[PDB]
């Protein structure tokens, strides 16, 4: 949970991830988030009703 | 008289086992004729030995007999059925005659077009799919994968795939493992997929 | 050119798709040399096991018509020691044994290597399991028909070899042994008395290889959740699936191998024409047609079940051992998988 310097290359890695990421037969949906990413997630608070 | 559709007589003609015993061609529409009656000295003795003391009945020494095949259905007469459903225009009159032999009945005809009710899912699914060429031309031919940097770069990308596969970054991704390896070599101006990836070579330019 | 017909060339342009993969990609262990070579060792090892318990079965059920039956544990050992040290028992085995080493590499070898040759490019799916199987039906189809009379011969040269032992001296042509008597047969008989009226065993054989290889290729995928998802043994589902194959195999291919007793063993009415005229296409059509099953099913473990179907099980053992019934299996998003990366994470 630091934010280094990277030392690599961010575009090759990410067109890496992109092509060729290792998968599983039982992958969780926290690591297979294909179909559901977004930008700007609605935050509310806990424990407190909203209209 | 005609012999040759005798078979008796035309060895020809190749006898169906499973109809022995019934003529389609003798049936009376309708059907009046009595085949079954009471069976005896097959296994119940037709004789009386009730009270024969120095008789026993053994069942299970039951002659064979000859094979009784199931009722074959009614075969149709094209031109006599064609004959008696026919009826004059403007020259008779419309009613329903008394006798009961004018009755419509139901005969059994050609079996060829049943080959084609039973085919038929094969040829519809077929029809609908490799004739109509749905939903595309491709989706139903042999996967092929494009050749090297075809149609255009921005689309394949493998040269550029391939640099950073052999450059530091790649080598550091796959070291931790989150990519697999490279699925692909470029050779003298081709690019061949590695036996392991499943996939055949792709196909020639011409 | 060459002839009336002519096999007219044709060149084509570029095409692909964009997933590269759970189509048709031949293997390259797919090949004569190896899928031939799998099929004739799974098939002969099979077939030794198989013929040495038939053997063995036999010769106690010749003891045991001659001798009461065992009684208890050191009854059932002793008989079991006088069958093996039987001098019939050991020329049965060694004949039998030759009898496998000629089915195991002609017969079920060929059903093995055409299997694999016409099913080893039906990819599944990753992390899924293999839709499509109607696919798969017409190669299994078109290797039970193909290798289907692969085994008449060598079945009808096995049935004229042990009938001549049984003949005087004066009309037994004395084989020496199972290969001479195959050798021989055709030379002497002709090639067609290792043939003719070979309906029977033709379609026991097709009814047996594709309800076998099928039905496990089928089974060994779709049940597979059992031990990917319920953590099951895999050898032990495999092994149920491999039992209920060759069960599935021997209550479907009994019925057509019953058509020689209907037809040459039940008395024959006197004055009356043969019910079925003598020919086994026709018996096994009124067998289809009957309405009752256990009259044809009759006598279907005493008879035809530990003869057949022990070497079914065991062939499909080994052949999923040796790798016949294996399938290439690659995730449609990755790099091979498929050609649109942009949306693979997207
Ligand atoms: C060695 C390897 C194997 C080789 C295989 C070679 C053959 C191909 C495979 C066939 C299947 C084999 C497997 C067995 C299946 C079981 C049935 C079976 O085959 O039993 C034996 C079968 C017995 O036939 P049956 O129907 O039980 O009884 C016949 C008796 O004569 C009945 O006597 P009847 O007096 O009671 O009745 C007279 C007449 C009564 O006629 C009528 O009622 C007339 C009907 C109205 C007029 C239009 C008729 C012609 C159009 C066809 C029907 C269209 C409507 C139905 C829609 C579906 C059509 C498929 O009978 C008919 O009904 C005859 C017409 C039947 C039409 C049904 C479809 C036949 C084709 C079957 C598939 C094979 C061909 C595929 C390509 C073509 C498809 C069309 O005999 C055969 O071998 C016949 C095979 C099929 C007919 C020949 C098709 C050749 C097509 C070539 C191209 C066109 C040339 C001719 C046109 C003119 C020149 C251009
Ligand atoms: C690969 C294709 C895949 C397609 C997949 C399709 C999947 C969907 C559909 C599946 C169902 C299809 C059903 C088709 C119609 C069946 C009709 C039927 O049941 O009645 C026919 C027939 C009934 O005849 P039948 O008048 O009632 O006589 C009854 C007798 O008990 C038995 O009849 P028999 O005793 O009078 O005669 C038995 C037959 C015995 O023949 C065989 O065992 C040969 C295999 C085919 C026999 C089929 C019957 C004969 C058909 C006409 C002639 C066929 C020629 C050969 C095959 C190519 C042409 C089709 O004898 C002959 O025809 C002549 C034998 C001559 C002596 C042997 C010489 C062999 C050649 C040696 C030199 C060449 C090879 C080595 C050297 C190579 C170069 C270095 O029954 C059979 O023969 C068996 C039918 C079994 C049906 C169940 C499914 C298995 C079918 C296997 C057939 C094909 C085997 C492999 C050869 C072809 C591909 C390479
Ligand atoms: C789930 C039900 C929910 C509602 C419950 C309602 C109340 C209770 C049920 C009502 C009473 C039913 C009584 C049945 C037994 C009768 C006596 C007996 O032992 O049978 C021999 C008896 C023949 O003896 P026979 O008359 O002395 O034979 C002399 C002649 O050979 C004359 O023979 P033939 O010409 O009639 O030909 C016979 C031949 C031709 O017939 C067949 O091949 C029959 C084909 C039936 C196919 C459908 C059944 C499921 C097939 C497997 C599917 C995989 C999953 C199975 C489990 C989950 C789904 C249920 O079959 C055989 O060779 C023997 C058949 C096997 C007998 C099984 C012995 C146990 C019976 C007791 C119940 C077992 C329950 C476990 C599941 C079933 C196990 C078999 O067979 C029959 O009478 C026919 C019925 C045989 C049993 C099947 C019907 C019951 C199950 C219905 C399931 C409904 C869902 C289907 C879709 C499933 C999709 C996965
Ligand atoms: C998903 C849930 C599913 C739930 C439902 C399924 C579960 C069961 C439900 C309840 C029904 C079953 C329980 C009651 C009956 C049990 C059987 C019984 O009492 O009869 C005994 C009877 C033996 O003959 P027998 O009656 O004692 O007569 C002796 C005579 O002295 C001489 O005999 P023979 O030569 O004169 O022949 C007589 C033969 C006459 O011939 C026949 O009738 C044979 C044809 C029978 C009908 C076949 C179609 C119906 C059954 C299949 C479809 C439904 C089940 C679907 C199952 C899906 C998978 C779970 O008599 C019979 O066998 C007829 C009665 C018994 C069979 C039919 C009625 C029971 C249903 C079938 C039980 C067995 C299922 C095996 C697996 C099936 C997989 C698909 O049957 C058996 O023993 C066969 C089953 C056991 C086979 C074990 C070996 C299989 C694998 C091969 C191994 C090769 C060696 C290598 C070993 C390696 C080890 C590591
Ligand atoms: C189960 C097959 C037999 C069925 C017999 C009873 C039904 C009558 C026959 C129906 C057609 C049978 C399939 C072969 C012919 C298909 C022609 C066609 O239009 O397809 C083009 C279509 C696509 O053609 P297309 O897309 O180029 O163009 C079609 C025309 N337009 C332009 C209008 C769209 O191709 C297919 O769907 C592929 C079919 C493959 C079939 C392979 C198995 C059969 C081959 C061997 C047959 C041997 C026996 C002879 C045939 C049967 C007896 C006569
Ligand atoms: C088993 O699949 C089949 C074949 O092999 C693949 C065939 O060859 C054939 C072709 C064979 C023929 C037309 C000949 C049939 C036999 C004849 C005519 C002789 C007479 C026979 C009889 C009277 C017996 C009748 C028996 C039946 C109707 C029962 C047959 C049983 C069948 C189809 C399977 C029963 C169910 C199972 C094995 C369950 C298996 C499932 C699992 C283990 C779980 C899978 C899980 C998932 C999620 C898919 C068929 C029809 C078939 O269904
Ligand atoms: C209930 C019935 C339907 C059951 C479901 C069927 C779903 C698919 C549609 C098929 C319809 C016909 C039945 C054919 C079954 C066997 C062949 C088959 O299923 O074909 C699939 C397979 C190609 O599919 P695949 O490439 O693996 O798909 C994923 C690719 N990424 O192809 C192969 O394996 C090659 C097969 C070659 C021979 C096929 C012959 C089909 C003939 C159909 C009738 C055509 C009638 C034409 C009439 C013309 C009239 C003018
Ligand atoms: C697959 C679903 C779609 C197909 C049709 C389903 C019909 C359902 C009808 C109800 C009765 C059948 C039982 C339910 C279906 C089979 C079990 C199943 O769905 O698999 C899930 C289950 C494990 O799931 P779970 O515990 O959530 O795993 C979490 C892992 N972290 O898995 C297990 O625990 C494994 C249990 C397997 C039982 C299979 C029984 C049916 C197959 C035919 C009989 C097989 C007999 C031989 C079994 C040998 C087992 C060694």
């Amino acid at each position: 949970k630091l934010l280094k310097q990277s030392i690599y290359d961010q575009t090759t890695q990410y067109k890496l991830i992109k092509k060729n990421k290792k998968r599983g037969e039982l992958i969780p949906v926290t690591l297979a988030r294909r179909i559901l990413r977004t930008k700007k997630t609605l935050v509310l608070p806990a424990h407190v009703n909203i209209t | 008289y005609d012999w040759r559709d005798d078979p008796k007589v035309n060895k020809d003609i190749e006898e169906d086992i499973r109809d022995r015993g019934w003529h389609p061609e003798t049936y009376d529409f309708p059907y009046t004729k009595k085949h079954d009656d009471w069976v005896f000295d097959v296994t119940m003795p037709s004789q009386n030995y009730q009270t024969d003391l120095t008789v026993n009945i053994h069942p299970e020494n039951k002659k064979m007999h000859v094979m009784k095949q199931v009722m074959r259905q009614s075969y149709w007469d094209a031109e006599h059925d064609m004959a008696h459903e026919y009826d004059y225009e403007s020259e008779d009159l419309d009613f329903q005659c008394e006798s009961f032999k004018s009755q419509h009945f139901r005969k059994k005809g050609p079996i060829s077009q049943y080959l084609i009710l039973g085919l038929l899912p094969i040829l519809y699914f077929g029809t609908e799919f490799f004739y109509n060429h749905y939903p595309d031309e491709d989706y139903w031919r042999v996967a092929h994968p494009p050749p090297l940097d075809y149609p255009d770069t921005d689309d394949t990308d493998d040269t550029e795939t391939f640099k950073d596969y052999k450059s530091f970054t790649g080598r550091r991704m796959v070291d931790t493992g989150i990519v697999d390896p490279l699925w692909y070599d470029i050779r003298e101006g081709k690019k061949v997929y590695y036996d392991w990836a499943g996939v055949n070579q792709p196909m020639e330019d011409i | 050119m060459f002839f009336e017909l002519e096999d007219i060339k044709r060149r084509h342009s570029l095409y692909w798709d964009i997933y590269n993969v759970q189509g048709w990609v031949r293997r390259p262990d797919s090949t004569l040399y190896n899928n031939v070579k799998r099929g004739v060792t799974a098939g002969v090892v099979a077939s030794l096991v198989q013929e040495n318990i038939t053997a063995l079965v036999e010769n106690c059920k010749l003891l045991a018509t001659k001798y009461e039956k065992p009684q208890n544990l050191r009854q059932a050992a002793t008989f079991m020691k006088e069958v093996f040290k039987l001098e019939n028992y050991r020329k049965a085995v060694w004949n039998r044994s030759q009898y496998a080493l000629c089915i195991g590499t002609f017969d079920i070898g060929a059903r093995l290597a055409t299997f694999r040759w016409l099913n080893n490019g039906w990819q599944r799916v990753f992390a899924g399991f293999e839709f499509n199987f109607v696919r798969k039906i017409p190669t299994t189809m078109l290797a039970a028909l193909f290798t289907a009379p692969f085994s008449v011969p060598f079945e009808l040269a096995r049935m004229a070899y042990y009938g001549d032992k049984t003949f005087p001296k004066e009309l037994q042509r004395g084989y020496s042994s199972y290969l001479s008597a195959l050798a021989r047969i055709p030379f002497e008989e002709g090639p067609y008395f290792l043939f003719k009226n070979s309906f029977p065993l033709i379609i026991r054989n097709f009814f047996q290889t594709f309800t076998l290889f099928y039905t496990y290729d089928f089974l060994k995928d779709k049940a597979s959740f059992a031990w990917r998802v319920g953590e099951q043994n895999e050898y032990a589902c495999k092994m149920i699936i491999a039992g209920i194959s060759t069960y599935l195999a021997a209550v479907f291919s009994y019925p057509w191998m019953v058509t020689r007793e209907m037809v040459d063993f039940w008395p024959k009415v006197p004055g009356a024409p043969c019910t079925f005229n003598g020919n086994y296409r026709k018996a096994a059509v009124w067998i289809w047609y009957h309405e009752f099953s256990g009259n044809y099913f009759a006598g279907f473990f005493t008879k035809y079940f530990w003869k057949a179907s022990p070497g079914m099980f065991l062939t499909l053992m080994l052949a999923d051992k040796v790798g016949l019934f294996d399938q290439t299996t690659v995730d449609n998003f990755g790099g091979a998988g498929n050609n649109s990366w942009e949306d693979t994470f997207v």
